[PDB]
């Protein structure tokens, strides 16, 4: 037996969000997703589940394909997307079985979006300012908590904040903006990572080239090449005249990737020019941007005013390992982190967790305008929307309501996926926000979230659990329309 | 399994409803399909009135039955058109379900339907031309003997019946209560006969034995008594002495108070009766026992079973002296009609058929009971449709101006009322829908309100000349009822049938 | 093949079980309710609007329903009939519940949670009792009047009913001694319009063929009483008609012996032989009604004999006067006029037989809201506003709560709406609409606007005169609150049949 398709378009939506539901948030279980052939993939977020997972019912293909669609805007929330869409849908199909026309949930649906998407714009965060420094500490710390490196944690946090400050860029349109390559790693021999030194330059780990380079140079060009200064039997052996036609149009420092000269001693005392080998490519593209130098193939030809500057060079040891300071060039591109240790093997959790920081403080850096993380703005707008439909009276009173009660499964998700009881840390959220509202007064406490490491509520502006605003907006527009599509099925 | 719950119970209500309503619907008119009528013993009775249908039908669904009981209790106000009652009943369900397809509450649909039914009361009042004269309407009477006798020969001595039913009521009318009491039971029912064996005898007549075999029935004395004291060689010898000592002291008795006829209803002595005879008084043994009030009652006298209370202002009365050929070869039976008028008459039939005697005594208590309403309230409508055509009309020029649902339920209402002409055409073997629409233009375009059904294929649909007519009175009770019986059934939801268990 | 006996199984079976209960009786809330019919099993069908006596002539078989309805009953016996009010709401209470059951939610944390709203609601609903009691109400009534009118409105029968109003009101005043519904009753009288019907301080009964001896009798008897009696009245072969005899004459005798005024019989008598029954010359009945017999001995004072001549001195006692009269054109029977007469039968006098249903369910709910509201000081408005007010306190204080009671408060303060729901559906119009107009302007706008029975529109009740006193709306809540947290509470049961 079987009726009324919709319930039937609403079951397969609610099936396919029970698939990706425990994935939710960085503590989320696996899925293991098995094709035709045997082979299988072990992933946590939900995109790619999504993104694998064959959907075969036509209802639910709408809810892939506005998920797919929305990883096309952002690149997050497909997962929160999904399962707001289907509490949309359920809660909806139930007002349709008591006796209401889709025509006015649909329309409630509308009004209640917009009027989230209205009251989030006048309660979020834009004080990811230069006075925001303890916020960007503890988020990192956040990201990097649960570490036995927790006792010196604020170091290695200002550390990494002041290298990801330094080194932002200011694009054509004014806004601030950061590649996350610019930074890189560099291991140690040694002591432990407690005596880590932000490197102000790219640093690296490999021979000595030479000792030619004074305390601080007045002008160092950068010529990068890619060939090898090898004597061989405009030069049919490219070891002189080509490196003297280049510092003829003043190249200083001129970069080898290759092989050393070998008669580089000489001619690194009066030019100053780098030879140490194998360059890396992911690096010397970042070096190039930096100083504002391009690499040259062949020199046989511009080459005075295009290459690079770079202000000073320091040639010194820094933890039993030398290190060349090509640093504070034209463009801030050129830095990096040296990982004091012994291995990058013993420590990789150690750079995980450092790159995982700098990801979720370039997330807030671009996007100024951030939100509270850990579900805090889905319990403040299910605050709000409650009281916006008491004030309406129309038929999409109770559409606006369900809207509102549906918008808490995101933290419900969350704290279930957290191994704590989902109606406490719900309850709670709810009631502090509650005072937040109907108590001027105590206005500093919208930013309430809960913690998924301790499984109590927390204030998050303070913590550092953040996301642009953009994200949470789209998400819960794409929602909606995947809700209204759905409903106007018959 | 399987439940009936919500609407469905109203669903199954309104199809037993409609199914008793269509069973009901084919008797109706003069020109109605006659319905005979079978017991579980065997007995066989044709009766096109539809009280008795209704009365002693078999209905199993419990809507039917509180549709039959609550129906039953039409004919005491007024006795016709209790199948016009259910006919508009099954109507209005009708109706009330087409509504219901669209989804109106009951509720709306209840008070719509009373809302109608209060304006349609209104407007038959407004509409009717009726006289307020006719008290002494002997000669109206005929007319409405014969519309109310023209569905069989009847007709052919109706000449007859109509002055028989005047001078009836006329020995019944009494200008102060305007009643017929129980007394008063104008029913003889002979089996056998002819059209001219039923005429006007205002004498009371009783089937019982003579005293002798040749006895001289000529006893114009007043004084006849009542007996209710039952029949209660040596036990011979003391029982013979018993009967002589009680005959002694019981014709002191009679010396003393007066009381010559002693009719006895148990066993005695044949030695008795004759030395009575001899001494020039009857005694008749074995006599009914309620047959007192009616032979009292023959010139002003009431019941006097107590031996001493039939004194001289009670005796055993008599009507009027008539003395003719009671039985050729039944038992003629005793003379007890000599002196006055009785003010409970009774009549005397002698229809040839039972089924004649039950049409003949059903119309003559539709007469007298309608008359009845004529002295009350002299208020007539013309019927044959015609007034059900106006209140249509009405209800529908209503239907208009109202905002709510209740238009629904003025237009089902009307749609209902419009049933009764349809059925009047479709009983006359004609097409119910040409002429009940031919009729309604005619009335529309013609402000005559008399325009019904030729159900007799006379001349004209117009009843001025036909004078087919009816107490006013008598169909707002009628609409009324209806009406009544529509809303509170619609109200039932739900009916929960003990030891049915649901499983 | 379903069946359930674990803890979570049982108790969604106890209240699916409540819930069916609760629909056997749902739509006959309301003044002007849905009307059943139910067959006793031998062909009697009944038929009532009432919601207790539905539950009362119903057949219960489940465990859960059996305690339910006998907590309705248990509340029927108190005030009037408010299980309406209650098998619905506490019904409702567990559906509301059901989900968060099978999310695994303990019972115990459920019985704690409605147990605080519950005494939450009671202490808010004093906040908001309004008395009246004082403002011209035993003396210049016309608020009483303007109250028990409120009750029948928009209807034709208003000019009437207004008479009938003051009339039943003065009654109530004179016979103010904690008045019921047995010492005053309606009957039933054909014919006559609705302004004819009046008021007889006395039984009503008419006469029939078993039931009064003969006319005549002295009506304007300063001193009649009542007389019962055990022995029949009515009229070796020949060994019994001097023992008839006897007894017929001592019959005779004990009459104007005994001096008795009226005799009530439990035997039929023989109207046939009238002029035989008025030999006795006094007054003689038979096949009284116990109602009537309860109504006389009380007030006037009737003895009891037993005897064939057994005399007594409250045969011909003290009452004040007798009535017999032709009521309608029928001779009926009043034994009024008694020293302490507690009784007041309402004389039914009109032209529709179907309007004793009318009556029915139109003036003992007059007489009921009249002595409700005389008994009580304290009101709030009806018609669903308090429900409203209630659900409207308990959800916004659900939201100050953290814990797992947040949720629940809530679910029990949505639950609280179903009763002006089930008013608009009953009346026919659709809940939601008026429902959510109801809910935004009383948020909003007022603490007791309310459904119309009448125009179907959101309504003042407190203007309209709508009184519901606090205690009894206490009661009632408490009661089902009471059930609800009784049904929850049992997640076990046991059998232990015979075979
Ligand atoms: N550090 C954190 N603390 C609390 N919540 C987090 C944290 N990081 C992510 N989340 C939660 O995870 C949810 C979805 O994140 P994610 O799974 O990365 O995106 P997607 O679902 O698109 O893969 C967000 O709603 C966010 O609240
Ligand atoms: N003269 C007439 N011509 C046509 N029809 C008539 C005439 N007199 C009466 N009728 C019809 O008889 C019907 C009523 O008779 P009916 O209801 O069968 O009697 P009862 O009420 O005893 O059942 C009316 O509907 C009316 O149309
Ligand atoms: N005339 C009316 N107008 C509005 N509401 C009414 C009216 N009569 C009764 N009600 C409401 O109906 C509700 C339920 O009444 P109910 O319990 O069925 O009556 P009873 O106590 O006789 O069973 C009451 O709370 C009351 O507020």
């Amino acid at each position: 037996t079987g009726e009324t398709i919709r319930s039937q378009n609403v079951m397969a939506a609610a099936s396919i969000a029970n698939i990706v539901k425990s994935s939710l948030g960085p503590v989320g279980l696996d899925k293991m997703l098995v094709d035709d052939i045997g082979d299988v993939t072990i992933t946590n977020d939900g995109a790619t589940i999504l993104k694998l997972l064959e959907v075969e019912h036509p209802a639910a293909k709408v809810l892939c394909e506005l998920a797919d669609l929305q990883d096309k805007e952002v690149g997050d929330g497909t997962t929160s997307v999904v399962i707001i869409a289907a509490e949309l849908l359920k809660n909806a199909d139930e007002l349709v079985k008591q006796k209401i026309h889709p025509t006015s949930v649909i329309s409630g649906y509308r009004l209640a979006c917009k009027e989230a998407v209205r009251y989030i714009n006048e309660n979020l965060i834009v004080n990811t300012d230069e006075l925001g420094r303890d916020c960007l500490i503890n988020a990192a710390k956040t990201s990097m908590s649960s570490k036995i490196i927790g006792i010196n944690g604020d170091f290695f946090a200002n550390m990494v904040v002041d290298a990801v400050l330094a080194i932002k860029y200011t694009d054509i349109r004014g806004q601030p903006r950061y590649p996350v390559n610019s930074v890189n790693i560099l291991k140690a021999h040694g002591r432990s990572q407690m005596e880590s030194m932000l490197i102000s330059g790219y640093a690296l780990n490999c021979v000595v080239g030479s000792q030619g380079m004074p305390k601080r140079i007045v002008n160092a060009k950068i010529a990068c090449l890619d060939f090898s200064l090898q004597k061989t039997k405009r030069e049919s052996d490219i070891t002189k005249e080509r490196i003297q036609k280049i510092l003829a149009t003043g190249a200083n420092v001129i970069l080898t990737t290759g092989g050393i000269d070998d008669m580089c001693l000489k001619y690194f005392v009066e030019a100053g020019a780098m030879a140490v080998r194998r360059v890396l490519k992911r690096d010397l593209k970042r070096i190039a941007k930096a100083s504002g130098a391009t690499i040259l193939s062949t020199l046989a030809n511009f080459e005075a005013a295009m290459l690079g500057q770079a202000e000073e060079v320091v040639q010194e040891r820094i933890c039993d390992d030398e290190l060349i300071l090509i640093k504070n060039t034209k463009a801030r591109t050129s830095a990096s982190i040296i990982l004091r240790g012994a291995n990058d093997f013993m420590c990789d959790e150690m750079e995980r967790s450092l790159h995982d920081a700098l990801c979720v403080v370039k997330r807030v850096l671009e996007s100024k305008s951030v939100v509270p993380g850990g579900g805090a703005v889905e319990a403040a707008l299910s605050i709000y929307l409650e009281n916006y439909a008491t004030s309406m009276g129309s038929r999409e009173q109770l559409a606006i309501a369900e809207f509102a009660r549906s918008l808490l499964v995101i933290p419900n998700t969350l704290a279930v996926n957290a191994a704590q009881d989902s109606t406490d840390l719900v309850a709670k959220l709810r009631a502090f926000h509650n005072e937040a509202q109907v108590n001027p007064e105590r206005k500093n406490l919208k930013w309430i979230g809960l913690d998924l490491s301790n499984g109590k509520p927390r204030d998050n502006k303070q913590a550092g659990v953040f996301e642009p605003t953009i994200v949470k907006v789209k998400s819960l527009k794409f929602a909606t329309e995947a809700a209204i599509t759905i409903l106007r099925i018959d | 399994k399987s439940r009936l719950m919500g609407l469905e119970a109203l669903k199954s209500h309104i199809m037993a409803a409609k199914a008793v309503a269509n069973t009901m619907r084919t008797s109706l008119g003069p020109n109605g399909l006659d319905k005979m009528m079978v017991d579980k013993d065997g007995d066989v009775t044709v009766t096109n009135d539809g009280a008795t249908i209704l009365s002693m039908m078999d209905v199993d669904h419990q809507i039917a039955k509180l549709m039959v009981e609550l129906s039953k209790s039409q004919d005491d106000e007024i006795g016709d058109g209790t199948t016009g009652v259910v006919v508009l009943a099954g109507a209005l369900l009708e109706e009330a379900e087409q509504l219901l397809d669209r989804g109106i509450h009951p509720i709306r649909i209840a008070d719509g339907y009373e809302q109608a039914a209060r304006v349609a009361i209104e407007h038959l009042d407004k509409i009717s031309d009726s006289v307020l004269v006719d008290i002494k309407d002997t000669e109206p009477l005929i007319q409405t003997a014969k519309t109310t006798l023209g569905s069989k020969v009847v007709n052919s001595c109706h000449r007859q019946m109509a002055e028989i039913a005047v001078n009836a009521v006329l020995t019944v009318a009494d200008m102060e209560r305007r009643d017929v009491d129980f007394e008063l039971i104008k029913v003889e029912g002979k089996v056998g006969g002819r059209l001219e064996d039923t005429k006007l005898i205002k004498g009371v007549i009783v089937d019982k034995d003579f005293s002798h075999p040749q006895m001289p029935k000529k006893v114009e004395d007043a004084k006849i008594a009542i007996l209710t004291c039952p029949f209660e060689v040596e036990d011979y010898k003391a029982l013979q002495k018993y009967e002589k000592e009680k005959f002694e002291e019981m014709i002191q008795q009679i010396k003393e108070t007066g009381a010559n006829l002693a009719i006895c209803q148990w066993g005695f002595d044949d030695e008795a009766n004759h030395l009575l005879l001899q001494n020039n008084l009857p005694a008749v043994r074995w006599v009914g026992g309620p047959e007192i009030e009616l032979i009292a009652i023959a010139t002003g006298g009431r019941i006097v079973p107590r031996f001493s209370e039939l004194t001289a202002e009670k005796l055993g009365f008599a009507g009027l002296v008539q003395e003719i050929s009671f039985g050729t070869t039944k038992d003629k039976m005793l003379v007890i009609e000599q002196c006055k008028n009785s003010r409970a008459v009774t009549i005397f039939i002698r229809g040839g058929n039972k089924m004649i005697i039950e049409e003949a005594k059903r119309s003559l208590h539709d007469a007298l009971c309608v008359i009845r309403n004529l002295i009350r309230d002299n208020r007539v409508v013309y019927g044959g449709g015609a007034a059900e055509i106006s209140c249509a009309l009405a209800v529908s020029q209503e239907a208009d101006k109202c905002p709510t649902l209740e238009q629904y339920a003025m237009r089902a209402f009307a749609d209902a009322l419009e049933v009764i002409p349809m059925a009047l055409s479709e009983n006359s073997g004609m097409n119910p829908i040409q002429t009940m629409t031919e009729v309604r233009a005619r009335q529309v375009k013609e402000m005559n309100p008399a325009l019904g059904i030729d159900c007799l294929h006379k001349g004209t649909n117009d009843m001025k000349q036909q004078h087919v007519i009816e107490t006013l009175i008598g169909k707002k009770q009628q609409i009324s009822l209806a009406t009544q019986m529509v809303r509170m059934i619609l109200k039932i939801d739900d009916i929960r049938k003990p030891g049915e268990s649901e499983e | 093949g379903t069946d359930s006996s674990q803890g979570i199984p049982q108790l969604v079976s106890n209240i699916s079980a409540c819930q069916v209960i609760a629909e056997a009786v749902r739509t006959t809330l309301g003044p002007r309710g849905m009307d059943k019919l139910i067959v006793d099993g031998r062909g009697k069908a009944t038929i009532s609007n009432d919601g207790a006596t539905i539950l009362k002539l119903l057949d219960v078989v489940h465990p859960a329903a059996k305690t339910l309805v006998d907590i309705a009953k248990s509340q029927d016996a108190e005030v009037g009939d408010g299980t309406t009010s209650v098998t619905l709401l506490a019904a409702e209470f567990l559906k509301q519940v059901k989900p968060y059951v099978e999310e695994g939610l303990h019972p115990q944390i459920i019985i704690r949670a409605f147990r605080t709203a519950t005494q939450l609601a009671v202490n808010k609903i004093k906040e908001i009792a309004v008395t009246v009691k004082k403002a011209d109400k035993v003396e210049q009534r016309k608020l009483l009047e303007k109250c028990a009118m409120t009750a029948l409105s928009s209807k034709l029968i208003s000019q009437q009913k207004a008479f009938f109003a003051k009339m039943v009101v003065d009654a109530v005043m004179m016979l103010d001694d904690l008045l019921q519904l047995k010492m005053i009753g309606i009957k039933k009288v054909q014919g006559g319009a609705l302004e004819d019907s009046q008021l007889v301080a006395g039984v009503a009964f008419k006469k029939t063929f078993s039931y009064a001896g003969f006319e005549m009798q002295p009506k304007k008897y300063h001193n009649p009483k009542i007389a019962l009696l055990n022995v029949e009245l009515e009229l070796d072969y020949q060994a019994i008609v001097d023992a008839e005899w006897n007894i017929l004459y001592d019959k005779l005798e004990k009459i104007h012996h005994s001096g008795a005024k009226v005799v009530l019989s439990k035997l039929p008598i023989g109207d046939v032989a009238t002029q035989y029954f008025a030999d006795r010359d006094m007054f003689c009945a038979g096949r009284v009604p116990e109602e009537d017999l309860k109504r006389t001995m009380m007030a006037c004072g009737g003895s009891i004999q037993t005897s064939v001549n057994a005399l007594s001195a409250d045969v011909l006692g003290r009452c004040q006067v007798f009535e017999e009269t032709q009521i309608g054109g029928e001779r009926y029977n009043f034994f009024t006029g008694c020293p302490k007469a507690k009784t007041c039968t309402f004389i039914l006098r009109g032209g529709a037989e179907q309007f004793m249903e009318e009556t029915e369910r139109s003036l003992h709910d007059a007489i009921m809201i009249v002595r409700r509201a005389i008994k009580n000081d304290s009101v709030v408005a009806g018609g669903g506003a308090i429900e409203m007010e209630l659900s409207k306190y308990l959800r916004d204080y659900s939201r100050t709560i953290p814990g797992k009671q947040q949720l629940l408060i809530g679910a029990y303060a949505k639950a609280l709406e179903i009763i002006p729901r089930q008013l608009c559906d009953n009346a026919g119009f659709d809940a939601t609409n008026i429902l959510n107009k109801l809910r935004a302007r009383h948020a909003q706008g007022g603490t007791w606007y309310g459904v119309d029975i009448n125009n179907e529109d959101i309504a003042d009740n407190f203007e309209a005169f709508v009184w519901e006193p606090a205690m009894v709306r206490i009661n009632a809540l408490t009661a089902a609150s009471e059930a609800a947290c009784l049904i929850v509470s049992v997640d076990e049961t046991i059998k232990n049949p015979r075979s």
